[PDB]
């Protein structure tokens, strides 16, 4: 309350709603705290912490702006509630439930206002259609993606994306994490879904230039040390924001584990620059500062400059499968991930998305077929498929049932106890491009013969 | 109306070389029918009797398979069909070591060398087939080294005109000849996601029902030649025979364009022509007459359903054998000899020729010459516990 | 006494699967029952207990 | 009226095509050639519909869309892995009469890369081969060109040889990294040069095989 009063002072129409504002925040913490707990998940953990992030970026998002109705008021406490709470919830009922719960908790404690301009569906907040963290409706914000996606083809490196909802909140959240001093990031989500590439685009996005480490057999703990140097020097000294990406595969080893622990702890890492490095790091690190335009000559305060500096210009962005019992030896060996790192977790790719997928892609097909007739009743396995559909519709949303197929069978043999190899978003692009060329050769073989 | 239809049977072959590459022979045709079973019923024009080892390869690559010692079954069809039309490079998972020969002597005039992880030299290996072009089979798949990420992941980056591949530190280029094939000898093994997502599975293990429709498939070539010959007749009505139709209709294009004014001169091309046409005749005459013929050969699978279901119970007997003792560990091929041996070059069945009690000696003749084998590689003791297994196995065969 | 190197016998197995012997060529291991024996070595061999 | 209007119209659009198949191909830009064929693209596309309705209208555009989808055969033709050899390889199977100094995007804008394209990715992947194995052969050259052997004093009587592990290592991967190229269907082309530099790597691997152990003998009789 006496935070949020604080807070409030910027914007002098809003003062008598403090409290009712402070009250819902306790509340809606206190429920999510009983509700999810350390038994469900490895990560459901609550504390002040994430409510103190919450005071944080709901006075971030209102201190450029010279006025806002209370309307706008809720609308940021709920998205930033949604991101700090519902993030990091793993399955598609709990969010819902913290979604509703949202809702409940802010009209409860907010009478008398409009529910439909406070809360909506897409509640969306970016600061790339304007100068400020205003919302933004997700129909220009997905042009505005697209063309920068286009010149993200154009330059880097080139991956083919598709752009649903699940991707558009995502590069959101993704953006959000970047533009913050220690914004580490972790990502929990099934192999193909895009993680590495996401984060690549935001980073290009941010103009963040990415590294990651090629981690192989006899990639020893010293190719790690030259490396986290290298990046060190890069971030620090060059003041050059890095935007470190590590997957599962090189987290593996457990001697790099400390190593990045405490460099996601205390922004640095001892003894990883020592002797004739050490040197070469005071050498280089005196020159930037004087670039920065500071005059430090002992070394303490130099290396506390170059602490800083990797501070404010390291973004290290975790990869990891969603193991929950994986997760629990990651929170066991290193508690950096879940202390100082913000989860995300997308490892589902929904319906609509399979959807929007198959159906971008089977764009170049022709299935086209005017005497194709409606069935009475169809395996709608897309509940937003338009009706009646064309043909198109229909394959895609078989694909789509393809899919679930796939997943159901794999939880069925996981059932029986057998063998289960994961059904990742991958072999959805497989078969599709798979159908693409397959399709393309027998149609090229029918042409001809006819 | 093939045109009307290509849109099903092409997203059927795709989703099934896509997808069902771990799955048995069980569970891929239970995934094909809940998959067609969706089209149908969703309206999608698609034809009921696909032959997905005809669909997706015809004639000469299945012979060239055969040439390279790949050994005859639907299974391994399918399998040799994944591998060849494969968008990620596969990954065999091959207990009995067939599918490996399979491999090199498939591409043995492709210079194919043999590699495993747990050899240290491997990834100098790696880089040559990766610099040259020459493919490599990488073998032992449970030592998988995460350098083969990029390799598998396809990023290539075309700097002046070098197309790189960042293999670990280096930066070596890649030849458009290469091709990777990982390899796998043990059955029972856990993976990575990332490595499920970046390889696409060829389970080469062999289950009960597969067994059972492999003995099934050498009992009918064996002992019913004519059953087996119109089944395969079948499996070549489409696709084949039409190729077949169409070789000879450019055939007969040619023979006349040749003419210069013969076409009456020498009254002969009407020979070719009645050829022709009784060979479409013959072929719509196959093609009019299937029911009859699957409801016969399926009366004639049943008859030897039951002989099947036995040797694949007696194998698995001698699969698990190895839990009695140490050294009872008994090949698939063992039991492929002991197979030759009941069906062919069997003494008891010479001069017989009613199929029921030929069928019936061999049943007796299996299970006696299973013993017979087995007994010898095993202690006294447990020879009684053999033959206790095998009278059970009877007892679940035999009828009434 | 092939059973006292085991080595040299997962070895033979390997130049013996990679070879194709003249029509009456035949190799027979007399062996100590003994765990230390290859499980693919028993696989690819005729087994004779006595 | 109408016909005199149209072809008034294209005229810009076709002076822009011929100075773009004007510019010898040392100096075009592909990225730039598709950033201007799509501005001509979108300039065309402005076009009246009256005028949209001719027949010379249609055929232009399709002109411009081929260009368009042959623009990624101009970018793997401009990459410097095409050597002469590849040149004159690609003379022979288009049967044309492409001087060196006077190649330029008119010349290969008229012969239909629409038509011929298995033939250009044929030669394009054997250039790719080719290059590949003689930038490995490049590699091999500059390490041994440049490695030297590692001196260090003992017991102030010599400077010893050291590294035999490392020199070892390296001959022995480069052996096999030759033996294995041997095998590469683009081997045909470098063979003298592999022949030569297996000489020079067998001598090598004996000279320092005989090298090793005269050193040990020599420091163990100094004992
Ligand atoms: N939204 C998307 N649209 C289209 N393709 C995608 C999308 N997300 C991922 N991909 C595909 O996934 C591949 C890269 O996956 P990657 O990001 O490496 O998986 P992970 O997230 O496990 O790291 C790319 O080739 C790309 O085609």
């Amino acid at each position: 309350g006496t935070f949020n009063r604080a807070m409030l002072r910027l914007i002098p129409s809003l003062r008598t709603y403090a409290e009712p504002l402070t009250a819902a925040m306790v509340e809606f913490y206190t429920m999510s705290q009983e509700r999810f707990t350390q038994d469900t998940q490895p990560h459901y953990i609550y504390s002040p912490r994430e409510m103190t992030r919450w005071v944080r970026g709901i006075f971030e998002a209102l201190r450029p702006l010279e006025t806002l109705p209370v309307e706008g008021l809720i609308r940021i406490w709920a998205h930033e509630a949604l991101r700090l709470f519902q993030d990091r919830l793993v399955e598609d009922e709990e969010r819902r439930w913290t979604d509703e719960n949202i809702d409940t908790v802010a009209l409860k404690h907010f009478p008398n206002i409009d529910r439909e301009k406070a809360m909506s569906r897409p509640i969306l907040y970016s600061n790339w259609l304007s100068k400020d963290y205003i919302p933004v409706d997700q129909e220009e914000l997905r042009d505005y993606v697209k063309a920068r996606l286009k010149v993200f083809y154009e330059e880097e490196l080139d991956v083919p994306l598709v752009l649903f909802n699940e991707v558009l909140d995502h590069v959101l959240r993704i953006d959000r994490i970047f533009r913050q001093p220690q914004g580490h990031l972790l990502l929990i989500g099934v192999s193909g879904a895009g993680k590495t590439t996401l984060s690549r685009f935001v980073a290009w996005m941010n103009g963040l230039s990415v590294y990651q480490i090629k981690v192989h057999r006899k990639y020893t703990g010293e190719d790690f040390d030259e490396d986290l140097r290298t990046v060190l020097r890069r971030s620090g000294c060059k003041n050059e924001k890095i935007a470190f990406i590590m997957d599962e595969s090189n987290v593996l080893d457990s001697g790099f584990l400390e190593r990045m622990n405490t460099l996601l702890a205390n922004g640095e890492v001892p003894g990883l620059f020592e002797g004739d490095e050490y040197a070469t790091l005071m050498t280089q690190c005196k020159e930037g500062a004087q670039k920065e335009g500071l005059m430090l000559d002992s070394h303490e305060e130099l290396y506390k400059w170059f602490t800083s500096q990797v501070i404010r210009n390291l973004h290290v962005v975790f990869t990891m499968n969603p193991s929950s019992e994986g997760l629990k030896d990651r929170a066991a060996t290193s508690p950096a991930l879940f202390n100082r790192c913000v989860l995300n977790w997308f490892g589902d790719w929904s319906t609509e998305a399979l959807y929007q997928v198959g159906k971008e892609f089977t764009s170049k097909m022709d299935l086209e077929k005017p005497n194709y007739i409606v069935p009475d009743y169809m395996p709608v396995v897309y509940d937003k498929l338009p009706q009646p559909p064309s043909h198109r519709e229909a394959i895609v949303n078989s694909c789509v049932f393809v899919h679930q197929t796939l997943h159901q069978a794999n939880a069925r043999l996981a059932k029986r106890g057998g063998r289960t190899m994961a059904i990742t978003p991958r072999h959805y692009l497989d078969f599709i491009n798979h159908y693409a060329n397959l399709f393309h050769e027998k149609r090229s073989e029918l042409e001809e013969q006819q | 109306n093939q045109m009307s239809t290509i849109a099903g049977d092409c997203l059927l072959s795709a989703a099934f070389i896509a997808y069902a590459g771990y799955f048995d022979q069980q569970m891929r045709q239970n995934l094909f029918t809940t998959w067609s079973h969706h089209l149908q019923q969703a309206n999608i024009q698609f034809r009921t009797d696909i032959a997905r080892t005809e669909y997706l390869s015809n004639a000469d690559e299945r012979l060239r398979w055969q040439a390279s010692s790949l050994p005859a079954d639907d299974l391994c069809t399918e399998n040799a069909i994944m591998l060849k039309r494969f968008n990620r490079y596969p990954l065999i998972i091959d207990p009995s070591g067939q599918a490996t020969e399979f491999i090199m002597n498939e591409y043995k005039d492709r210079k194919i060398t043999r590699t495993s992880f747990l050899d240290d030299a491997f990834r100098k290996n790696l880089e040559s087939a990766l610099r040259f072009g020459n493919p490599l089979l990488v073998q032992d798949v449970e030592s998988y080294d995460p350098v083969l990420n990029p390799v598998l992941n396809r990023e290539v980056r075309r700097t002046g005109g070098r197309v790189l591949i960042t293999l670990g530190d280096q930066d070596i280029d890649l030849s458009p000849s290469f091709v990777i094939f990982l390899s796998t000898r043990d059955p029972t093994v856990e993976f990575p996601p990332d490595l499920c997502s970046r390889v696409t599975f060829v389970n080469f293990t062999v289950t009960r029902s597969s067994l059972q429709s492999q003995c099934l498939n050498e009992v009918l070539k064996a002992e019913r030649p004519d059953v087996d010959e119109k089944r395969s007749d079948l499996l070549k009505l489409q696709g084949e025979f039409q190729l077949r139709l169409r070789q000879l209709e450019k055939s007969l294009l040619q023979a006349l364009n040749e003419v210069k004014g013969r076409i009456l001169d020498d009254d002969t091309i009407i020979t070719t022509l009645e050829n022709l046409k009784r060979e479409a005749a013959e072929v719509t005459r196959k093609v009019e007459e299937t029911d009859i013929v699957m409801q016969e050969v399926e009366t004639v699978s049943q008859q030897y359903l039951p002989l099947s279901t036995a040797c694949s119970s007696i194998y698995f007997t001698m699969e698990s054998l190895k839990q009695i003792h140490f050294l009872y560990q008994y090949s698939l091929q063992f039991f492929l000899d002991i197979y030759h041996n009941v069906l062919y070059e069997n003494p008891n069945l010479k001069g017989v020729t009613d199929h029921t009690q030929r069928l019936s000696i061999i049943t007796k003749d299996l299970f006696q010459v299973a013993f017979n084998r087995v007994a010898r590689g095993m202690l006294h003791q447990d020879h009684i516990t053999f033959a206790m297994l095998l009278a059970r196995i009877k007892l679940k065969g035999t009828v009434g | 006494n092939v059973h006292l190197a085991p080595g040299w016998l997962m070895q033979l197995e390997k130049k013996l699967h990679s070879l194709q012997p003249h029509a009456c060529f035949r190799l027979f291991l007399t062996m100590e029952i003994n765990p230390k024996v290859p499980v693919n070595l028993l696989r690819a061999g005729r087994i004779f207990v006595f | 009226q109408d016909l005199k209007g149209v072809w008034s119209e294209l005229s810009k659009v076709w002076e822009q095509i011929d100075q773009m198949k004007e510019q010898p191909w040392v100096s075009v830009q592909p990225r730039k050639l598709r950033q201007n064929l799509d501005a001509l693209l979108n300039q065309l596309k402005s076009f009246p519909a009256r005028l949209r309705q001719y027949a010379s209208y249609e055929f232009v555009q399709r002109l411009l869309k081929g260009y368009m989808k042959i623009n990624m055969l101009v970018i793997e033709l401009k990459s410097e892995a095409l050597k002469d050899r590849h040149w004159k390889q690609l003379m022979k199977r288009l049967h044309v009469n492409w001087v060196v100094s006077e190649l330029t995007l008119g010349q290969i804008w008229d012969v239909d890369l629409q038509k011929n394209e298995a033939i250009v990715k044929d030669v394009l992947l054997v250039a790719q081969g080719e290059m590949a194995l003689e930038e490995f052969l490049k590699q091999i050259r500059e390490v041994w060109n440049t490695y030297e052997l590692d001196l260090v004093n003992y017991q102030n009587k010599c400077r010893l040889i050291r590294g035999w592990d490392d020199l070892f290592n390296k001959v022995k991967e480069h052996i096999n990294s030759v033996s294995a190229m041997k095998l590469s269907p683009y081997y045909k082309v470098f063979e003298e040069d592999a022949l030569s530099w297996e000489d020079k790597l067998n001598r090598i691997m004996a000279l320092f095989d005989v090298w090793i152990d005269v050193q040990r003998r020599w420091v163990y009789l100094e004992g």
